[PDB]
């Protein structure tokens, strides 16, 4: 009968994974390659990217984990007994 | 194409198939003893959207 | 932290260890031949993938 | 005694108590030969625990005893262990009752 | 199958090998080892365990 | 920081199986037949066993 004026605090927990964010027109997984990598307009010439974060406060340093999802490759080849000859190809970020 | 044509294909990145760019002799050992000695995880598929 | 509370250990032997299939021999020299060709290579790709 | 009953039931509870198993034809074969296993003439389940030279797993077992079992139960080593799969191994199996202490 | 899978010239199943070069410091361990995969085998990674 | 010398002992329990042993020239399970039975090393003649 005698309860109390009250408001409510909302929240939630995601732990235990990534946050993913696809290259995509609508953002879908049509293949291991997506389109967007494939158009001329980011293909054909160079330009330039800002990223801008915005995150909750914490009393202690703390680090941004940024991962780029791309493509990295390895070919190995034995042409005689003996050898062992091998390629790496790595997509953008090769230098 | 400027750029990339045998580079892309030579990695298997985009292009052919595993049963298309090999012997057709490898082709048919694979198909003989797949079962007790496994070797299609040896070669990429390219998958194209 | 473990530095400071005397946490210690010591490696002694060291050994190496691999398993064959043995193969009947003449298939395996068909199988070496028809591997060692260079259009027949072989290709990997790490999971993860990125920087 | 009217427990339950290991000859029909299904339970066993005295696997752990083998020590070491030869085999031989007419006198002058090891039934393994051409020295395919490490210990060619008698299969080695559990050393003891002096013989520190092959045991496997952090239990007190030899490797070859380990390996052909997993194999013959699931055809698995020659590709490198790892967990079988779920629905190849059942309740009666090998993998599923394995405890080392 | 009858035959054309296993041999029986005698041949061994598993293969121990011996470090020939090791050396120490404060924090490392560094040990080489010469891995001769014989004639006329086939040898999968997979199967090599420390 | 008062213990003692000590030693340790290992072993295992695994219950609820049999142990086998199949036929076969790899130990593998390749047909419900199996080539050493059909092999005429033992397939052609008779021996005992111990």
């Amino acid at each position: 009968k005698t309860a109390v004026d009250s408001i409510t605090q909302k929240k939630f927990l995601c732990d235990r994974t990534l946050w993913r964010i696809p290259f995509s027109s609508n953002f879908m997984s049509m293949g291991a390659l997506t389109d967007l990598g494939q158009n001329l307009l980011y293909a054909n010439s160079a330009h330039a990217l800002d990223m801008t974060f915005e995150v909750d406060p914490m009393d202690e340093p703390t680090l941004l984990y940024v991962l780029f999802e791309v493509f990295d490759v390895v070919r190995v080849h034995q042409p005689h007994r003996g050898v062992i000859e091998t390629v790496y190809l790595r997509t953008p970020f090769s230098a | 194409t400027p750029s990339m044509m045998p580079q892309w294909s030579y990695m298997h990145i985009s292009g052919q198939d595993a049963s298309e760019y090999l012997s057709p002799g490898l082709v048919q050992f694979a198909r003989a003893t797949e079962t007790y000695f496994s070797l299609n995880n040896k070669f990429r598929n390219p998958t194209v959207a | 932290d473990l530095r400071v509370d005397g946490a210690s250990i010591k490696f002694d032997s060291i050994c190496l260890y691999a398993t064959f299939f043995p193969m009947a021999h003449n298939t395996a020299s068909t199988l070496e031949a028809m591997l060692r060709n260079d259009t027949n290579d072989q290709s990997f790709n790490d999971y993860l993938s990125a920087a | 005694y009217s427990g339950s009953i290991p000859y029909l039931d299904g339970t066993f509870y005295l696997n752990h108590t083998f020590k070491k198993v030869a085999i031989t034809f007419d006198s002058s074969v090891s039934w393994p030969g051409n020295d395919r296993l490490l210990t060619p003439n008698e299969f080695e389940i559990k050393r003891s625990v002096d013989g520190e030279g092959y045991n496997v797993a952090q239990c007190n077992m030899t490797k070859d005893w380990f390996l052909v079992q997993m194999l013959a139960n699931y055809n698995i080593g020659y590709q490198g262990f790892y967990i079988p799969e779920s629905y190849k191994d059942r309740m009666y199996s090998f993998f599923r009752n394995f405890q080392p202490m | 199958p009858t035959h054309d899978v296993t041999t029986d010239r005698s041949q061994r199943l598993t293969l121990r090998f011996i470090p020939v070069d090791r050396e120490d410091t404060a924090y490392s361990y560094k040990a080489r080892f010469t891995l001769a995969v014989g004639d006329n085998r086939v040898l999968d990674m997979a199967s090599t365990y420390f």
